[PDB]
């Protein structure tokens, strides 16, 4: 996989505080034709500046990142599935070893998912060393 | 030998793909193929099998006793009216007749051995007058208790000593 | 229970329980009774828990 | 500059990242039965540095400083608060002051 | 796995030579490493980490080693942790006024 | 009570013979319910025996140990398993249970000296020999010097004594009041010590985080009420002098109660939170003790008998969760609701007793040190407050924190909870409610 | 080995999973279980708080009951104070007069 | 009898007072509803302070009654909702979700104050006898101006709810066939058309009297009006209005905030024992 | 039963009593035994005074002679406040007027209680009870009753 | 049918220990049953004489 | 209800269409927003908001960065969802 290198560029400095300024917008007005409309004047805010210098856009994310905070909403929107939502992994599931220490008979409800987890352990152990040399 | 896991050898099968954000970051495609295989696992195409160890396993023998009675009257009704049916009537004919029987201790218990005054323990009822009211019998009605000793008496008045 | 819901059993004892105390409630209000019953633990220096 | 700094912590951090699977998935290591942790340094040294800092006391009047506010006087000014509160109401009934009828916490 | 005693701080580091190695014993490079004051309470050679606004505002989508702790494989543990917490006095943004 | 210690004697033997761990807990089980039938005890001693009786306050500490000491057997079912020289190891409980049965039984203030002390040695073998971590020398010496150093005094203030009164039957005792101010510190920081008051804890933390779950519980179950049941013996005939010295070690206590619970929620550790959690009611009751009135002195009774049993149940829980995971530390153990669900139902319970829910037996002795308190002094009311709201401050950051939160990610496969240790729980827990019905007998020693 | 679909329906009475009283002997692990639970339980709980509810008035509590009735009665009809506020009559005391004192404390 | 009377009605006021604006700029359906239960707490424990027994126990079976079934529905509506409890996404459930808006409505009224229902017979007699005692001149106010809130907070969650156009996501799970659900609210709703009236005649053996002149009798009506009204019309919007909650930014933070009691006793005191746990422990149990 | 509930409510008053009644009188009391059970009877012994200072048998006596006594003592007070504990029940609305002298009772015997046995604490005897009574006795004849402070 | 394993710790231990608990209690609670219902419907009460 | 990938092709695309800033015909599984269709870096953000708004979670800014392509939004939503099929 790829892990996230922390270094962030100027552009994407500028990205990010679009896509919060624009959160923050639907959260004021959260009805969809207002916030189309009001979204909209925002983007033209930033085609105003986006033919200016770098250093000078070092001082309009100043200003612009203070106003956002000094503009953020008392109870800003978030999705209720996911980092930070009001319903974000509810459920807890432990480590698959779980399955392995049922008694017996309590083994034999299921016998063909635990026939097959055994072959699978089977499978896993080659995968593993292979992986990371054994 | 006791072996607590019963021979199989325990072990972690799903691997990195478990955690959400283990996922998004990226999957190699055998680790995709693996991810895919676990979850066509899970599934179960049956109900669990009935084993009949549990059921003595996990039932003393007191208890079977105990219930043998009622489980011959859904024995009885199980093919009258199905299995669930006839056994929720083998339930409510029992659990009730435990509350029929309790009210009736409840109620023998707070009418001949209610506290008095030669113990401490024991419930202690002490009840209000209640409102006569016009039409009642003598409704100029008044409180017999003048007397201290009246009060609290707990039987003591008709105590022998 | 093993083949009722928890859910379906605990209903009926509730509403059953919850209907006879209405009938008492009923019961006070027209006598205007107040029952005071109380079971002693232990008591000490002319006082009772 | 600085920019190489966050890349020399990135894959620093990367090995370890790898390291950290070997031994979590580790099936020889799940297979003892044996139960516990992979082993990890940094709560180690966390534990361990919970337990021990008299090593790395100094009577050094900022801990002194500390230290006195932080029970010595809370107990001195409340112990001193009882003693006088008991002795002003004591003072009372030595001197016969307050009639049995008006003895407050008479079961106590 | 080793005890306590192979584990506890060294004393406070007085020498670049020093803080090099006492920063390599920490896993960390050698510019994050920085112990406490040594006012005579200090936590010896011990690192600080952390004292912002929490455990919380860390970022929440980066793949940690330990999602529970937000924290990776070898990473030491500031010594107030059990403190800024997501739990304790933690929070995910500044606050909006003083 | 002869019944009992040649019981206890002639069951030494077992020690000896092989494949006889598991016949020793039923012979000690067996004498418990034996002992449990001769309750007929009242304030003055009874069932005299050369010199052992036996009133209301000794019963329910002797009772209480047999029941601790009984349960330490269950616990420690690992020695056992791996026969770590458990001959010994059961040679040191009966030893050790002997020692206590005489310590409450003495009739003479000398006797429950000598085996007041003497009782310490099996539990220092305790510690050494099967402890863990290699800090159990150094919490090895504390308990042992800690109480030495203060004990040793404590034997002089005992034969001071015989030269006035003549005797050392406790009795015979209380005829007296005496005045001199060093005694009266010859008699109660030697106890004071192993209450433990909050500026000589220190040994306390160190012993139970090292110490192994069976030294753990006798520590924590009948070590801390030895201190507190010396004291009930010697306020009497230290009247005078304890009014003038009292608010000394009131205000020590309730401050040191609070300050010790801020330094609970400051914890990371299992052992040490709940050995702390031990000094903070340890306070109350020690408070309530110096009170003097009779609620102060038969609650102080009551909730010592509480406490061990709880303390001493929360010791297993530690234990069990240590056991696999391996670590002690809090951030190692979390959510374990969803590994050992069932496990954490008693979690709750012994850990609610803990923080004085009802209807536990704990919540009776601590209404009256409460009650006793307000009444020596209102101003008591403010950190009385406190102490009691944080005392639950704690609890829950112990219970919550170590039950509800996401699974650990590093823990390898271990067992389940097993019988032995349900019903190691029930026996903790339960009896600690069944109690209040019959707190008639183990509240009216006086 | 590769275990089939009726190994785990079939479950095999050869290995067994120990109740936590011993780990080697599978009928010592069954033995020690169900003896262990009859005396913790079926002696000290059942059988002794039976015997604990039956046991007889060993502290005079109840007996105190019946003379704070039968002696309220006789003194309520007595003409006497309810509670008697001298342990014995003034009377019958002998007060050492005052100059038997010689300024000794007195206290309240 | 005592002081306490005084301390309780204003500590009591001001609860009802200010969950009625707080719940004006809450977001999340089952937070609205818990500070509309803790508003009408405030009631009791004023008019409980003024020395009804009857009128305070009469309300609080009457709070139980519909509260509860307000919850219901919530449940209900959030579960086919992705698991969010924001109004902002909810939208034009009136017809989309038949039976659950009906038995909501009932419920909301119930709140309201439509006459002759639960909430009615205690609400009314309630503000009744306010005016009949003798009451401070700030706490009159703050009891009917919170019946005013009580109703502006209650048809604004209408208007965010039923009313408004759909403001949900791309898939919703919209769906009212939930019979099990549904079988067990009836149970409360039938209850609260006649809870009301029911324990009227049982209740109050003795019934209260009162005449008052009809420029107070119907404040209760008028001002339950006024803010019905209030409270839909403002929850209205265009694309050329003025965002008044944006614009006052900081009387809307206060507002929004519960008066900022959740900052004040959750990170305006913790730090503060916290931090002496290790001072302690770092000075004395490792230090002199 | 002029109320429809209520005749419906002894309709039930029958069916719950009717059978423990039967019960009771089938039975429980038809097999049970004659067998009478006493009261014991406790001999006044010497009161501390009359004992010497260096005999504890004596002195064991009066203390446990005054324990007793103070259990009966204890609760002769928990018996008044019963009575006026139940008059406040079986007199309400209008229980002020017939409580208030049973509370007069009450309170009396509470004072004369706590002139007793108040304030030793716990490890109260017999030779302390009586000691505070010679100092009580003391005071009131110097500086007449307490509460009026000294001369 | 189509349902999907959710992996749980076994239960297998505490629903063994809560059986073997309700037996021996139950070996308990018999005899004294029987004591306690000899004693008082054969036996009975005294009388206070 | 299971989310099978042939729909998350359809929902992707779906609003891919209804954006007016693109075309319809070079739109396919493989165009590349930036280099193909000529998106800038800030109608790219606006593309990610319709994205999560579609299927309802946040897409992390740090994680955006590979999203250049609708195969691998539509593979990102896959893995979410773990939908393989
Ligand atoms: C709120 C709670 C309400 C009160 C409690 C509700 C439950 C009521 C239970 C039964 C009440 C009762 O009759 O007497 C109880 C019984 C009377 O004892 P007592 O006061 O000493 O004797 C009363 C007189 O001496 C003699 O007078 P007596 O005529 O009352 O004699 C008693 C006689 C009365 O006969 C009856 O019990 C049956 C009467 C009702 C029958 C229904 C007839 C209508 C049809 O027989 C008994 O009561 C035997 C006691 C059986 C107890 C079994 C408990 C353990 C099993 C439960 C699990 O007291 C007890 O309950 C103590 C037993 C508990 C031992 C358990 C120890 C744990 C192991
Ligand atoms: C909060 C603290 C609560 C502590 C426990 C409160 C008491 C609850 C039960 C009282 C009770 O057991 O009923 C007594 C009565 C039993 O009789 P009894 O307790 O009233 O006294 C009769 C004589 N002895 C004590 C010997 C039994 O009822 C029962 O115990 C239930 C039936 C028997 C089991
Ligand atoms: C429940 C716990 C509270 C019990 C209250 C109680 O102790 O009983 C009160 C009452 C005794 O009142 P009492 O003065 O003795 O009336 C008869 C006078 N000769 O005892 C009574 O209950 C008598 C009054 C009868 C009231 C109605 C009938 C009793 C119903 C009891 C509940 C069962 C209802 C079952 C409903 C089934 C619905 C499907
Ligand atoms: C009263 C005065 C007399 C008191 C009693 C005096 C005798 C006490 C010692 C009696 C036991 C002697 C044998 C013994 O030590 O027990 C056996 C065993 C010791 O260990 P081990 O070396 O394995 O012994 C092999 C011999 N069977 O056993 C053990 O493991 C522990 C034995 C106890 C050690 C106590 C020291």
């Amino acid at each position: 996989a790829q892990v996230p290198l922390a270094i962030v560029s100027h552009k994407r400095q500028v990205c990010s505080l679009y896509k919060r300024a624009l959160r923050n917008l639907e959260s004021w007005y959260d009805r969809r034709n207002v916030y189309r409309y009001r979204a909209v004047q925002l983007r033209a805010r930033f085609d105003e500046n986006r033919s200016k210098d770098l250093g000078e856009g070092i001082r309009l994310l100043a200003c612009g990142q203070r106003e956002l905070f000094e503009t953020r909403h008392f109870q800003p929107r978030n999705f209720a599935n996911s980092a930070g939502g009001c319903a974000f992994e509810r459920e807890v599931i432990p480590p698959d070893w779980v399955l392995d220490y049922w008694h017996p008979l309590e083994k034999a409800q299921y016998p063909e998912y635990f026939a097959k987890r055994e072959q699978r352990k089977k499978e896993f152990v080659t995968w593993w060393e292979k992986q990371y040399g054994k | 030998g006791a072996s607590e896991t019963g021979g199989v050898k325990p072990m972690v099968i799903a691997g990195r793909m478990v955690r959400e954000r283990e996922r998004l970051i990226g999957m190699s495609p055998e680790e995709r193929a693996w991810r895919k295989q676990w979850l066509k696992d899970q599934e179960l195409h049956h109900g669990p099998r009935k084993v009949p160890a549990l059921e003595l396993e996990l039932n003393n023998p007191i208890k079977r006793f105990y219930r043998a009675p009622l489980d011959k009257v859904c024995n009885v009704l199980e093919p009258v009216l199905g299995f669930q049916r006839a056994y929720t009537v083998r339930f409510w004919t029992g659990k009730a007749l435990l509350a029929l029987t309790g009210i009736y201790a409840g109620a023998y218990y707070f009418k001949y051995n209610q506290n008095d005054w030669t113990r401490k323990g024991g419930w202690r009822v002490i009840h209000s007058r209640k409102q006569c009211v016009p039409g009642d019998e003598g409704y100029p009605k008044v409180s017999d208790r003048s007397a201290p000793s009246d009060y609290a008496a707990r039987g003591f008045n008709e105590s022998p000593l | 229970m093993k083949y009722l819901s928890i859910c379906s059993i605990s209903f009926v004892n509730l509403i059953s329980m919850s209907l006879s105390c209405f009938l008492l409630s009923l019961y006070f209000l027209l006598n205007d009774m107040i029952y005071f019953i109380e079971w002693e633990l232990v008591s000490l220096n002319s006082m009772s828990i | 500059e600085e920019q190489e700094f966050i890349k020399r912590k990135h894959e620093a951090t990367l090995k370890l990242r790898q390291e950290f699977l070997k031994q979590s998935s580790n099936p020889y290591r799940h297979a003892t039965g044996e139960g516990g942790t992979v082993f990890d340094a940094g709560l180690a040294r966390f534990q361990a540095m919970r337990v021990s800092n008299y090593e790395h006391f100094k009577p050094t009047g900022k801990s002194f400083r500390t230290g006195l506010f932080a029970v010595v006087l809370p107990i001195a000014l409340y112990a001193w608060a009882l003693k006088a509160e008991r002795d002003g109401r004591e003072e009372k009934y030595r001197t016969g002051q307050v009639a049995y009828k008006d003895r407050q916490f008479k079961f106590i | 796995a080793g005890w306590n005693k192979d584990y506890k701080p060294g004393p406070y580091p007085q020498t670049e030579k020093e803080r090099l190695a006492a920063a390599k014993k920490y896993y960390l490079l050698p510019e994050e490493y920085k112990p406490y004051a040594d006012d005579g309470l200090g936590y010896g050679d011990y690192p600080k980490l952390g004292y912002g606004l929490g455990v919380e505002a860390k970022d929440s989508y980066y793949p940690w080693d330990y999602p529970e702790h937000k924290r990776n494989q070898h990473e030491p543990i500031s010594a107030d942790h059990d403190l800024y917490s997501e739990d304790r006095w933690s929070q995910a943004e500044p606050p909006r006024y003083s | 009570m002869l019944k009992i210690i040649f019981f206890l004697l002639f069951l030494i033997p077992f020690c000896f013979i092989n494949n006889m761990y598991w016949m020793v807990q039923i012979m000690m089980f067996f004498i418990s319910f034996i002992f449990l039938l001769m309750n007929n005890f009242m304030n003055y001693w009874s069932e005299i025996s050369y010199f052992l009786g036996c009133d209301m306050l000794s019963y329910g500490l002797i009772l209480l140990s047999l029941w601790i000491c009984s349960l330490m057997l269950l616990a420690s079912e690992m020695i056992n398993k791996h026969n770590n020289y458990k001959n010994l190891f059961l040679l040191n409980i009966i030893i050790l249970l002997l020692l206590l049965i005489l310590t409450f039984s003495s009739m003479s203030l000398f006797m429950f000296y000598l085996f007041f002390e003497s009782s310490l040695i099996p539990t220092l073998f305790l510690i050494l020999g099967w402890g863990y971590q290699p800090e159990r020398l150094q919490a090895g010496l504390y308990l042992l010097f800690y109480t030495l150093l203060v004990s040793l005094p404590m034997l002089i203030g005992i034969f001071y004594l015989m030269n006035k009164i003549g005797s050392m039957n406790f009795y015979l005792m209380n005829n007296f009041m005496f005045n001199y101010d060093l005694l009266y510190f010859c008699l109660l920081c030697a106890f004071l010590v192993k209450m433990p008051m909050f500026l000589v804890h220190l040994w306390l933390p160190k012993a139970h985080v090292e110490a192994p779950v069976s030294g753990s519980m006798i520590l924590a179950g009948i070590m801390l009420k030895l201190g507190g049941y010396g004291m009930l013996r010697v306020i009497s005939f230290l009247q005078l002098m304890n009014l003038k010295y009292s608010f000394v070690w009131i205000s020590i206590s309730l401050v040191g109660g609070v300050l010790v619970s801020l330094v609970c929620l400051r914890q990371t550790d299992l052992k040490a939170l709940i050995a702390y959690s031990s000094v903070a009611h340890m306070g109350i009751v020690l408070s309530g003790l110096l009170t003097m009135t009779y609620w102060g002195l038969c609650g102080s009774y009551t909730l010592m008998i509480a406490h061990g049993l709880c303390s001493s149940g929360l010791f297993c829980l530690a234990n069990v969760s240590y056991e696999r995971l391996g670590s002690r530390s809090m951030l190692i153990n979390k959510g374990l609701l969803n590994f050992m669900p069932s496990m954490t139902l008693w979690w709750f319970l012994l850990s609610s007793a803990n923080m004085a829910a009802p209807p536990t037996l704990n919540l009776l002795g601590e209404i009256y040190l409460l009650n006793s308190i307000v009444s020596w002094s209102w101003i008591s009311m403010i950190l009385l407050s406190f102490l009691s709201f944080f005392s639950a401050a704690y609890t829950l950051y112990l219970y919550s924190f170590s039950q509800h939160g996401k699974l650990f990610s590093g823990v390898y496969s271990f067992s389940s909870g097993k019988i032995r240790e349900y019903l190691l729980m029930l026996l903790h827990w339960l009896p600690l409610n069944l109690l209040i019905l019959k707190s008639e007998s183990f509240m009216l020693w006086l | 080995t590769s275990l089939t679909t009726e190994d785990f329906a079939n479950p095999s009475p050869k290995n067994w999973q120990s109740y936590g009283f011993d780990y080697k002997d599978q009928v010592e692990d069954r033995k020690a279980t169900k003896s262990t639970f009859f005396v913790t339980v079926t002696l000290c709980l059942v059988w002794g708080s039976f015997y604990w509810a039956y046991l007889p008035d060993t502290q005079f509590r109840n007996w105190a009951q019946r003379e704070g009735f039968l002696e309220l009665r006789r003194r309520e009809l007595a003409g006497v104070d309810l509670v008697s506020p001298n342990y014995v009559d003034p009377a019958s005391i002998t007060l050492p007069s005052d100059e038997d004192l010689g300024d000794t404390e007195i206290i309240i | 009898t005592s002081w306490l009377g005084q301390l309780m009605l204003l500590l009591s006021g001001l609860t009802m007072f200010m969950a009625g604006l707080g719940a004006n700029f809450e977001f999340d359906l089952k937070k609205i509803i818990a500070l509309s239960t803790l508003s009408q707490l405030g009631l009791m424990m004023s008019i409980l302070s003024m020395g009804f027994l009857k009128l305070a126990m009469f309300h609080l079976l009457t709070h139980a009654l519909f509260k509860a079934l307000l919850f219901m529905c919530a449940g209900a509506i959030i579960h086919n909702m992705n698991n969010s409890q924001d109004i902002r996404l909810m939208g034009g459930l009136s017809i989309h979700m038949p039976l659950t808006s009906a038995c909501f409505n009932v419920s909301n009224l119930a709140l309201c104050g439509m006459p002759f229902l639960a909430g009615f017979y205690s609400k009314d007699m309630i503000l009744e006898i306010v005016s009949i005692s003798n009451v401070n001149m700030f706490s009159f106010f703050l009891y009917y101006f919170s019946t005013g809130l009580t109703v502006s907070y209650s048809f604004r969650l209408v208007y965010y709810s039923m009313t408004g156009d759909l403001n949900c996501g791309s898939l919703n799970m919209l769906n009212d066939e939930s019979w099990i659900m549904l079988r067990g609210m009836m149970g409360l709703l039938i209850m609260s058309i006649i809870g009301g009236s029911m324990l009227n005649w049982l209740i109050f053996p003795f019934p209260y009297m009162i005449c008052l002149p009809i420029y107070m009798k119907l404040l209760t009506l008028f001002v339950c009006i006024v803010g019905g009204l209030f409270g839909y019309l403002i929850s209205l919007s265009n694309l050329f209005f003025l965002n008044k909650s944006l614009f006052m930014y900081n009387l809307s933070t206060f507002l929004g905030s519960m008066w900022f009691m959740p900052y004040i006793s959750t990170y305006g005191m913790i730090f503060y024992p916290l931090n002496y746990g290790q001072l302690v422990v770092k000075s004395f149990d490792q230090g002199w | 039963p002029r109320s429809p509930m209520a005749s419906f409510a002894e309709s039930v008053l029958n069916v719950i009593d009717g059978p423990i009644t039967w019960f009771r009188e089938s039975i429980v009391e038809p097999n049970q035994q004659k067998q009478n059970w006493y009261h014991q009877r406790f001999r006044r012994v010497p009161t501390i005074d009359q004992c010497y200072t260096d005999d504890a048998v004596c002195r064991f006596e009066a203390d446990q002679q005054f324990r007793r006594d103070r259990m009966v003592d204890n609760e002769i007070v928990n018996i008044l406040r019963q009575r006026f504990e139940d008059c406040t029940l079986y007199e309400a609305p209008d229980h002020m007027v017939k409580c208030r002298p049973l509370m007069d009772q009450y309170e009396k015997a509470t004072e004369n209680w706590f002139i007793k046995y108040g304030d030793l604490g716990g490890y109260a005897n017999a030779k302390t009870a009586y000691m505070k009574q010679k100092h009580r006795l003391i005071w009131e004849r110097r500086h007449g009753p307490v509460g009026s402070g000294m001369k | 049918g189509h349902h999907q394993m959710i992996i749980k710790p076994s239960r297998f231990q505490w629903d063994k220990f809560k059986d073997l608990l309700h037996f021996y209690v139950m070996l308990g609670v018999i005899p004294v049953t029987a004591l306690v219902l000899y004693a008082n419907i054969f036996v009975g009460p005294a009388q206070l004489a | 209800p299971p989310l099978s990938l042939k729909l998350i092709n359809e929902r992707v695309l779906l609003v891919l269409k209804l954006y007016d800033k693109i075309d319809p015909s070079k739109l396919n599984v493989e165009s590349h927003f930036i280099n193909d269709l000529g998106l800038d870096s800030l109608d790219h953000v606006e593309v990610i908001m319709a994205m999560e708004d579609e299927f309802g979670f946040e897409i992390p800014d740090s994680d955006a960065e590979k999203l250049l392509k609708p195969a691998d939004i539509i593979k990102y939503v896959a893995d979410k969802e773990d939908v393989y099929e």
